[PDB]
């Protein structure tokens, strides 16, 4: 149940809008107090949206 | 050295020993004397092949991460850890005459004369060596000890 003249209050959205839902991978590999010669190449790979 | 400029080094280790030693004042005549023995003898490793081994720094602290042989060199303590985090050195190019000599060669002797030499110019020469012949591996404080000399 909504009232009345708070639906005019949608004219805001013509001032911000938005596109797409864009995918993500993000790799910094390994942080630091674990860098070693040993390990070196291997990477974390994590994701967002 | 530290009295010429206006923490801490009084502390030894041998055998686990904790030992301090006892001084008060040096003059000021002897320890030029001993300095003066010092940089004269600083210098003189100092030759054409030594620029050359310079550029060896980077590769040191490179190989310092992959081997635990190579960190055991640094000791946090030496000043090639952090001169070698800030200066990049490289090499002269090219040498004279560099077809009928070796500059890696003549720094090495010339090193090996002078500063490999000098624990001998400081103090007296390391004269006399122990050999027990009832093999005694340890000679306690406070004990005899047989004695042949040492080239």
């Amino acid at each position: 149940v909504v009232d009345g003249p708070a639906m005019l209050t949608l004219q805001v959205l013509a001032h911000n809008m938005a596109e797409r839902t864009t995918a993500l991978l993000c790799s910094a590999a390994p942080d630091a107090g674990a860098n070693t010669a040993s390990t070196t190449n291997m990477r974390i790979f994590d994701g967002a949206l | 050295i530290r009295d010429l400029n206006p923490p801490d080094l009084n502390v030894l280790y041998y055998n686990g020993s904790r030992l301090s030693l006892l001084a008060d004042v040096q003059q000021l005549g002897p320890v030029n004397a001993e300095l003066r023995s010092l940089v004269l003898n600083m210098v003189y490793s100092i030759t054409e092949g030594t620029t050359i081994i310079l550029t060896l720094i980077p590769r040191l602290f490179a190989l310092s991460a992959q081997d635990g042989y190579v960190n055991a060199l640094l000791q946090m303590q030496s000043v090639t850890r952090e001169a070698a985090q800030l200066i990049h050195p490289e090499a002269p190019a090219l040498m004279q005459d560099g077809e009928r000599r070796l500059p890696l060669y003549e720094a090495l002797v010339a090193w090996l004369t002078h500063a490999g030499q000098l624990g001998d110019t400081l103090a007296l020469a390391p004269v006399v060596r122990v050999c027990t012949f009832d093999g005694a591996a340890v000679v306690r404080s406070g004990d005899m000890a047989p004695v042949i000399r040492y080239p």
